[PDB]
């Protein structure tokens, strides 16, 4: 909405949640890469795809409920009902990727990138790794064999169960 | 929060020796590298939950592990399961997930005293260096070292029988029973 | 008041109480996040919410009376009387959380972060975190509030600790 | 990705002590600058790969390294190689990429207990400062320091013999056998 | 083909991708050095050296298959067949230099710069390569200096790659 | 470029602790601003070359630096200089480019353990805030801070003697020997 | 004596260039570019072989002295001892102080001096020489009075440089 | 006084202070808009409004005491005494605006331009501006005045900066 | 009204708004192209189509309230009422084009000129030109008209700025 809300949102968030927000909003701004969260929010406002409901949903995806209670003056029940009724902006693929990347520690990602180093050529995070894999057209909402196979290979079966659940849902 | 509370309550009771026994008994599922940093029951429970073998719906592995270490009170208190039902479930083929080889190794470890442990250490000084035969080592460490040096396994048991024949005959009976069952 | 006293206070503080000071002043300056102690003190000075009395109160909260005597040339009696007869800069909820966090060792924070692992994630709790970090994480998800402490009290009950429950109930009755 | 998976599986079973032994055995091909920031076997495998000493068409060095530290289960499971083949291959001249001197040093290091380690530390107080007498230091670090101060070179072994003469005779036997080798 | 296609190509690329593309098209920039990638694309278009296949080759040589599929509607097999059947735009020597530069680390390139500072008078590998080419020290036919320098820094894999490329031309 | 290759080879054999020791030992010719960004031996060698202290025809300073940090193997292996030549050369007046004060300080720093370091930090809390007495600060950093606060120097040594009188006694002997050198 | 200047200016460093500009501020408005400053100095006739050698000696770049100007340390030392035509003692002392402060110390100095200087005037991520020239512009640090600089330097727990100031002042 | 001194003053001022000098002299020279400092100084000299005292006041207002001591050979005390007993060429509103712009940095001017980008043209302030340029743009719209300052106070309060608001209130109470 | 006031108003404007003033009077003075501001104003005044109210409206269209109050002694309310009660001198299409040009930054006008370089001359627009110049060039080819805005809407959509497209659609639906 107004610039006050955007400024407060930019001031509240820390760096990791900023990176997660950038990854989540990467899909809608697929053509222009925003360097800062301020530029991303300005681009969304200019394109007309940013509203009160969309901003509330985006803040809910990052799991920042205090901002919803404080800035937007909304509770989680209302935004949940709006999500259940109105179509959502970010796809289920992006939120699934965020869920998977949230539960991976700093040691498993090193093993995963060591396993993936055959297909490519440096403190990486799982979000950067999945972005890099997407750039090479290897992991997509249609093709998920690679990630499931490597997640099984490193003895992590709960994430494989999550991926199977996502595939069953769609 | 009830399931995690129950798991924490179960994990509080166990002591260091039971922790070491549990760590040894799960070698087929947790490698050495992940085994090393484990210092308490919570870490082992998290490791098991990572591989999707312990959860609310599936609790057979934890019950079997508690039964195999002669902890019946925990099974009857914090898991609400009786000994006879667990024995019947274990007797069903395929239900047991821990190989009987590890079970018999742990039983042999139980059936050896300190003097017998020293005699066993002295009896196998030829194939094992003195450093691996340190005083702090127990029989489980010796079994792990022998497994590493591929001198003790499913297909090779001559050395085990040869060494154990000089201590007691009940161990030979257990080995023969395992061989007959296999 | 001046920059010299702020610099001296910042350089006279160890890394143990710096996290305490950052957490204690979250309610005063909630619109922004300060990276270190000097930036927080500068922010309070610019906002006009920092004076001699406010600095004395903050130093008294962190239990560093020697700094008060050496730098501010004040004793605990005058600052205690001023605190009694003037509005507090920091709420009682924050000081209660700090007092509770100072009564837990490393063997208990692991148990707490294990008990509430479902709400949070594995990556968030991978590093060793004090009780203050856990309290902040719970507050972010709107699970703990100054007027809502049931979940924390029940969790402390589940880890077989009673005195902290008595302190929580005492504060609740103090409201 | 079969090769990378196999390397990861091999590296999953190596703990801290075996990692330290592996790092010590490969000082001839990895300088100290690369030695320092190594905490897991994956980085060591990457460093070895960077020098064309470990790849799909060349696995001799990995087999030799895993055999020299007495880990045969890994060889028989994840590499399909038995003890006799490795021994016959190593007996062939020109195939030992690890100098016999390093193997002799490592074998000596396996043959020292805690009390013997303290005696060794006390016997070397002449040319080494007391800061290295800490309980943290093992025998391998002492050997590395001695090599640094040109008192334990390949040509010079008098000091090692003199120090070992006050502990045990089997170490002197090993040293004499190594000298007879070359 | 249209202006919006090259506009999207320019906007979607990254800074490192932009620099690699600028270096890789050095042969066709004989008339003038293009300060911007969009200017280089304009020059290529107006000179008749740019087409669908040429742009596909440039996008394939920078590992951006997602742009190939989404924008130009092509896959890896199609561009591989096009490369096999049609003549190349950029010589394989530039490709080899880019491939080598993609593997060296910061410490390795710093050590290489320190070693080579005797011959010459922060810099990435590509800047070092262009500086060496400016002094007429490294050429597509002679690579003794680079091979010896790579061997001296214990990175023998790139030396093997260089030897394989040298065997390829004969 | 043989000289650059040799310098790089020497620099590959130095780890972080030796680099810090060299940085402390080279305070007289490299100021703090030029010394802070240094994180590897190559930067230090470049800085030394810029002042024309290290070059093809002048290797004296590098030999002295590598001798005083006791890394005697690099001298013989790369610089081709035995211990006897350096020992003869150093004692000649006017041929030492490092003051004996810094060498004495580093020798004192060599003889302190973790408990001794904690005792030293506790003893010198009178004039130093606890922020500068963190666990990251080793003895060299404490000495540099004391030099900055002009409480320790060539002419000021009473504080160091008084502090060392509590932890140990041979340190006073070393200080007395250094005074005899004056 | 024209092309060697290009090599000299291309063989220097950014912080070195800033220090060179600070030293040359004694001898008109200083050009933002070192090449323009060298051209202006040559135009004025002040530029000379000895003067350039002394200028390079004042910044400790002996490798360029031997590489380009074919001079050693002894010759430039004797020439400087004969007469310091270009630079003075005050600028040399300021450079000596500036070269002995790490990032934390200069950050603390700018934080302390933010009292009577604007936030935008000093900004952030600056060198000690920039603070010195700002104080020179504000006219509170001159070769006649250095009491404020000494007090500020003592306030950050650095007494050895205070000695340096005391020794320089008592030298005359 | 002469042209040589004008040229010497022009060459001794950097780019940053030139904008401040132009902003401070807007009120006095209202008939024409000058693009450079030298033309403005020439116009003031021709109009008779430029003298030794006026130039000393202008250089003191820009905090360049060294040029006063060097070019005009006057110290701070002399110029202060002259200012105390002479009419002010520059109004207090302009010097207050200059001081406020002095006491702001990039992290605040970015927030100001982002917040107030809505009222004015988005492309009008597309190029990076300073606080003085923003004040000029606001004055062109007749929003901030020498007698009206509510909008500026509200904007300053919106960025969590209270000391400057107190300074504005002090200036308002001065009249 | 007089020549002196017109001269002062003309010289008070900067170089940026001169192009806007020239563009906004194209429809009023259509017989002959204007060479400069002074000649255009003289032609408008001598023809009887320019008066005090017309000049006030012209200054209101460029958002220069300070000149209106200082010179014309008229506030925004008076000129707004005059515009409401009198026929508009400038068409709504012209002011819409002006607003669109104001809301666009240079990074976007570069994209527009690069994208539309194909339809227009290959190097005709190579010189740096604002959005108003591009609009004039398009009108030279009769590609955009007050009743023909579909091409402009498509071009604006091609740069991913939909709010301007919504504004164009709102204007089209309203009229």
């Amino acid at each position: 909405m107004s610039a006050e809300v955007i400024h407060q949102v930019e001031e509240a968030l820390d760096t990791d949640e900023k990176e997660m927000l950038l990854f989540l909003c990467r899909d809608v701004a697929i053509d222009v890469v925003p360097p800062n969260v301020r530029d991303l929010l300005d681009i969304l406002r200019e394109r007309g795809k940013l509203s009160v409901g969309d901003l509330a949903e985006l803040l809910y995806r990052v799991r920042r409920f205090d901002l919803l209670k404080r800035i937007l003056k909304m509770d989680r029940k209302a935004v949940e009902t709006h999500l259940l009724r109105n179509p959502h902006l970010v796809s289920d693929y992006r939120v699934l990727m965020a869920e998977i990347g949230e539960d991976l520690d700093k040691s498993d990602v090193s093993s995963l990138i060591f396993l993936m180093k055959d297909y490519m050529g440096k403190e990486k995070s799982f979000l950067d790794l999945v972005v890099e894999l997407e750039k090479l057209n290897l992991v997509a909402p249609d093709q998920l064999d690679l990630l499931e196979k490597c997640l099984k290979n490193i003895h992590r079966i709960d994430l494989k169960t999550k991926i199977q659940k996502y595939k069953q849902s769609v | 929060m009830d399931f995690s509370r129950n798991l924490y309550d179960i994990g509080e009771q166990l002591d260091s020796e039971d922790l070491a026994s549990l760590k040894f008994l799960s070698l087929d599922y947790i490698p050495q590298r992940k085994q090393e940093p484990i210092k308490d029951a919570l870490m082992l429970f998290q490791r098991l939950q990572e591989k999707r073998m312990l959860e609310e719906s599936n609790l057979s592995f934890l019950k079997e592990l508690l039964f195999r270490i002669n902890r019946l009170d925990l099974l009857i208190t914090y898991l609400n399961t009786r000994k006879e039902e667990m024995e019947r479930e274990l007797q069903t083929p395929g239900r047991a997930q821990i190989s009987a080889y590890r079970v018999m190794l742990y039983q042999i470890s139980e059936e050896v005293s300190r003097s017998e442990l020293r005699s066993f250490k002295g009896g196998l000084q030829e194939e094992i260096s003195k450093c691996k035969l340190d005083d702090d080592m127990n029989l489980l460490d010796i079994f792990i070292e022998m497994e590493k040096r591929v001198i003790l396994g499913e297909g090779k048991l001559d050395i085990l029988k040869r060494v154990c024949a000089q201590i007691n005959k009940s161990l030979l009976k257990i080995i023969n029973d395992y061989e007959e069952f296999s």
